[PDB]
Order: structure tokens, then C-alpha cells, then sequence
């Protein structure tokens, strides 16, 4: 019962990862959370396992009034005090990923600026016009896009003084203070904003050691369980030579993926755990056997090279495909 | 075609009309901040950025208004609801002095929805009197359309 509740748990923040408000509808019909947008703000700022990208495409909802109204909460729970507008939206920033759509880097820088402001009331009455702070964090993080997206070429990049020219009377005719862009540009310049590591990051870095064709993997939904190291069967009534066919295997909460050493990975095979089966075996030439069925039909068979690595490979399996025949349960109640 | 060219391109739409989506199927961790990848296509390398925002932000874009020879504008061809504030979206873009030789293709996206020619009206298409503009169906998720218009888009440049 215990664990089959920290299941339903991962099943919810699995169901936020794809479409957030459905997550936040499932944890809180399943008594995991708050209903209040305070109680999600906080859920989404603290408990792991959330792809910060889908926060942001939940909290950049120009819309949805829950949406705006924890994305008011998430940056009340930030403080700026005292702090330089770009150092600040780089913390913003840290926890959500303000990445995507015009519309939606607008949404959040929105919601940023105005928490900044509450943050600063002094400086902020040093300007002619309060939406100098909001298009400065506006311009700050274009130029982040600007100075170190690939697909910017060197030669077209903003210059300084371009950026500087980019936002002259902006404060109702006048300029901001030209040293103080300097410093913005400058410290952009030595530092590009980056967000913070969630789940999809530990995805990612497999998708980098498997070099040559490979499906995409670090879908924001999807969380790297298991490395293991196994060898495949191809005749289990049959012997095979010692350590023939090691193979590099990566168990997703929903997908198993099968390589070998090309450290670099190449991929040979990935299966989806729907509908699958599993089951132990041991006879004369394979002691530390893994069968892979479909329902029935044999996905492949593996040999680990001890029982111990059978045993946490095998558990871990037999975990994450319960935990994705719960995901079709619910994926087909969808009315 | 014999020269390599590198073009710049903007997108403009409303939210949900489906750039992301457009441009996901026409290019590492994006770069924080907008949207803007690369599209190579017959020779031509274009840099396409995401572009939008209210009016008291429109004018940081001026900028990048310089060096822009191509205007992509993706409409929700379903959401006729949203259809005039598209038109407000697009017709506040086109004011800009910055893009007045611009070429405008304009993606009708998820083809209840309204036809080419309902959307030509909507948005106002042909009031534009000095701009070369073409509008071309297309479903996003399916790719169909994206490359018709990107051979006019390129034909044009």
C-alpha cells in the first residue's frame, strides 16, 4: 500500500510533465496537494520530479486565472531586495525555464518585473516611468537569446553599444543611465542565464553518450531509473561465450532502451512498457536470466551478470511498468 | 541558386496559434529567452526568431528590424474568436517603418475552421497595398503546407 502510493504520486507529476493542469487536478484529487494557488506555488517551486520547462509552460498562461495567479504567488516567494534587475531574473529564471514563445517570456518577465519592483520601491521611483523595469528585464533576456543562441551568427550578435542604442528614451524620452546597462551587458556577457537542473536533465545527458540516429528521449515527462549493464539472449536453450552481446540498458519510467559500447552508446532497440511482461529464469547456460514479453511474444531476453543486478534491474522494471499500466487506466477515463 | 544566403525571418502570431510547433518541424537545450532556430533551405540559411509582446515592448524589436527580409505570420485558422486581435497582431507588426520591404507568408494553421479566404478577409490581407504576401494552408502537426509556403517564402527572397 505504501508503495503503491508513492506511485500514484510519480503517476501525478508524470501527468503535470505532459499536461500540468491535469497533474495539478490528479495530486489534488488524490489528496497530495493544496488547491489553493499558494499551496501549487509552493509544490511547484520545492518537490522534485517537475520539468521546470512545463512549469513554465503552466505559469506563462496568459489566459487561465489559476495560472496567473500562482505564477503571483511563485514570485512572491522570491526576494529581490537589493538586487541588480538582471542577477534577479536570473534567479527568477533559475527556477522556471522563461523559454519559448514571445507570448509566454512576456507572461513571466510580467509577473517578475512586477515582484522586482515591490522588492525595490526606492530605485524603482528613480525612473521617470515604473515600465522601464519590466522592458529592461524584457531587454535582458534578449539579450541572453541574442548573445549566446548557436543559431545567432558571431557577426550579427548585439554589440554593447547596439544594446545600449536598443533602449534609448526609454524612460519617457530620457535614457536609463548608460553606466548602469554597461554593467548589465557586461555581466550577461561573463555569465549566460541558465536554468536549474531538474529530472530531464539526467535524460539529456544519455541522449548525449548514444552518438549516430536515436529517438528522442528527454520528453519532459520521462525520468531515467536504471543503468544497467546486461547481456542479450538469443537462444536461451542454447550457450553463448562469456560476456557476448554486453549491452548498456537505460530504464525509463516508460521506455527501456537497449545499446551497446560504441564512453559512447550506440542504440539498437527501445520498448514501450505498455503491455509488457516479465519474467525470471534459470537453466544450465543462464543463471541470471531476464525474459521480455508482449500482451504472448518475446521483446528480447537478457542475462545479468549477477543476481544482484538482476534483482534491482528486475524490481526497478517491474515498478516502472506498473507505474505505466496506471498511466493507461487513467489516459483511457479521459471521457 | 548558386550562392549560400543567410536570411533573418520573423514569426509572429497570437499565443497557441502554433509557432512553436511550426518552427519545431522546420530546424541541444534551447537558449534561455525566445525562440530562434535555424531553417536551411535550397541554399538559403534562415534565422527565424520568435517574436511578440505588447506595445510599450514592441520597439526593442527594432533592432532586429534592420536585417529582416521575411515576415512569417501563423494564424489559428479555428479560433475565430481570436481572429481580430490576430489581425491587430499582424497590422500592429506591418506599422513598423523597419519592416516595409518585408515579404509576409502567412500560415493558416489547423485546417470547423475557417477557409483561406475567410482568413484572407479577416485579416485584412488585401489592404496591405505595397506588400508581397501569400498565405498558405497548413496543419502544424502533420507538416503538410510548411514547405509549399517556404518555397514561395524563398522564391520571394
Amino acid at each position: 500500500n505504501d508503495v503503491v502510493q508513492r506511485r500514484h504520486y510519480r503517476i501525478g507529476l508524470n501527468l503535470f510533465n505532459k499536461k500540468p493542469e491535469k497533474g495539478i487536478q490528479y495530486l489534488i484529487e488524490r489528496g497530495f496537494l493544496s488547491d489553493t494557488p499558494v499551496g501549487v506555488a509552493h509544490f511547484i517551486l520545492e518537490r522534485k520530479g517537475l520539468s521546470r520547462q512545463m512549469i513554465g509552460e503552466f505559469l506563462g498562461n496568459r489566459q487561465k486565472q489559476f495560472n496567473r495567479d500562482v505564477l503571483d504567488c511563485v514570485v512572491d516567494e522570491m526576494d529581490f531586495s537589493s538586487m541588480d534587475l538582471d542577477d534577479a531574473l536570473r534567479k527568477f529564471q533559475s527556477h522556471i525555464r522563461v523559454q519559448g514563445e514571445a507570448q509566454k517570456v512576456e507572461r513571466l518577465i510580467e509577473a517578475f518585473s512586477q515582484r522586482y519592483c515591490v522588492c525595490n520601491p526606492a530605485l524603482v521611483r528613480q525612473f521617470r516611468n515604473p515600465d522601464t523595469i519590466f522592458i529592461l528585464a524584457f531587454a535582458i533576456i534578449l539579450l541572453n537569446t541574442d548573445m549566446y543562441s548557436p543559431s545567432v551568427k558571431a557577426e550579427r550578435k548585439m554589440k554593447l553599444d547596439d544594446f545600449i542604442k536598443n533602449l534609448r528614451g526609454v524612460d519617457n524620452g530620457e535614457d536609463i543611465p548608460r553606466d548602469l546597462l554597461v554593467g548589465i551587458y557586461q555581466r550577461i556577457q561573463g555569465r549566460e542565464l541558465r536554468t536549474n537542473d531538474d529530472h530531464v536533465s539526467q535524460v539529456q545527458a544519455v541522449e548525449r553518450m548514444i552518438v549516430g540516429k536515436k529517438p528522442v528521449l528527454s520528453l519532459p515527462h520521462r525520468r531515467l531509473v536504471c543503468c544497467c549493464q546486461l547481456y542479450e539472449v538469443p537462444d536461451p536453450n542454447r550457450p553463448q561465450r562469456l560476456g557476448l552481446h554486453q549491452r548498456e540498458v537505460f530504464l525509463f519510467n516508460d521506455l527501456l532502451v537497449v545499446t551497446k559500447i560504441f564512453v559512447t552508446y550506440s542504440f539498437r532497440q527501445s520498448f514501450p512498457l505498455v503491455e509488457m511482461h516479465m519474467q525470471l529464469f534459470q537453466n544450465s547456460y543462464y543463471q541470471f536470466g531476464i525474459k521480455l514479453l508482449s500482451a504472448r511474444k518475446v521483446l528480447i531476453i537478457f542475462n545479468a551478470p549477477s543476481l544482484q543486478d538482476r534483482l534491482r534491474f528486475t524490481s526497478d522494471l517491474r515498478e516502472s511498468i506498473a507505474e505505466v499500466q496506471e498511466m493507461e487506466k487513467y489516459r483511457v477515463e479521459s471521457e | 541558386n548558386l550562392y549560400f544566403q543567410s536570411m533573418r525571418i520573423l514569426m509572429v502570431g497570437l499565443d497557441a496559434a502554433g509557432k512553436t510547433t511550426i518552427l519545431y518541424k522546420l530546424k541541444t537545450i534551447p537558449t534561455i529567452g525566445f525562440n530562434v532556430e535555424t531553417v536551411e533551405y535550397k541554399n538559403i540559411s534562415f534565422t527565424v526568431w520568435d517574436v511578440g509582446g505588447q506595445d510599450k515592448i514592441r520597439p526593442l524589436w527594432r533592432h532586429y528590424f534592420q536585417n529582416t527580409q521575411g515576415l512569417i505570420f501563423v494564424v489559428d485558422s479555428n479560433d475565430r474568436e481570436r481572429v481580430n486581435e490576430a489581425r491587430e497582431e499582424l497590422m500592429r507588426m506591418l506599422a513598423e517603418d523597419e519592416l516595409r520591404d518585408a515579404v509576409l507568408l502567412v500560415f493558416a494553421n489547423k485546417q470547423n475552421a475557417m477557409n483561406a479566404a475567410e482568413i484572407t478577409d479577416k485579416l485584412g490581407l488585401h489592404s496591405l497595398r505595397h506588400r508581397n504576401w501569400y498565405i498558405q494552408a497548413t496543419c502544424a502537426t502533420s507538416g503538410d503546407g510548411l514547405y509549399e509556403g517556404l518555397d514561395w517564402l524563398s522564391n520571394q527572397l
